[PDB]
């Protein structure tokens, strides 16, 4: 057995927060499932990259209160990611948004030290997202589902 | 923390925003 889902997730994840970070495509083609987990990446990057722009200065707020030292400083991250999700309520917008807060701290991590490593950030928020919504994602059919609803336009 | 309390309602605020756009 595998657990595909968080393998799938942890990728796309990384994959945008280490792009979004170095500014440089990564170029190895993915792994299983690599068709949804591209246009996925693609939904995530013309999304996401809106969702920083377009609130970069209350991102920008919000990192001063977190006021995170190093790629390894990321249990306060963690606790927000849950707390966002403590009303009860799952939908792609909040998920969105949390993958694109982690892509502003990745470039963030990066100011402080060139050297900083985007993994710790990256599983931090795979793991909120598929340990604590397994089911709700599996319900939503995954990752097709992210892209499904926002159907971003020739992608 | 209320630091992060207020992180996470800013979140969950943007959050919302975008679902309701899309929904
Ligand atoms: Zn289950
Ligand atoms: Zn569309
Ligand atoms: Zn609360
Ligand atoms: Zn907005």
């Amino acid at each position: 057995g595998s657990d595909e889902l968080y393998r799938q997730s942890l990728e796309i994840i990384s994959r945008y927060l280490r792009e979004q970070a170095t500014g440089a495509k990564d170029t190895k083609p993915m792994g299983r499932s690599g068709a949804t987990s591209r246009k996925a990446l693609e939904t995530l990057r013309r999304v996401g990259d809106g969702v920083q722009r377009n609130h970069e200065t209350a991102f920008q707020g919000m990192l001063r209160k977190l006021d995170i030292k190093n790629e390894d400083d990321v249990k306060s991250l963690s606790r927000v990611m849950i707390h966002v999700f403590s009303d009860g309520v799952t939908n792609w917008g909040r998920i969105v948004t949390l993958i694109s807060f982690g892509a502003f701290v990745a470039k963030h991590l990066k100011t402080i030290n060139q050297e900083s490593c985007i993994e710790p950030l990256a599983e931090s928020i795979t793991d909120v997202l598929v340990r604590t919504k397994r089911d709700w994602l599996v319900k939503q059919r995954g990752w097709d589902g992210f892209v499904e609803f926002f159907h971003v336009e020739d992608l | 923390a209320p630091k992060e309390k207020e992180v996470a309602e800013t979140l969950r605020k943007i959050g919302e925003e975008i679902n309701e756009a899309l929904k």
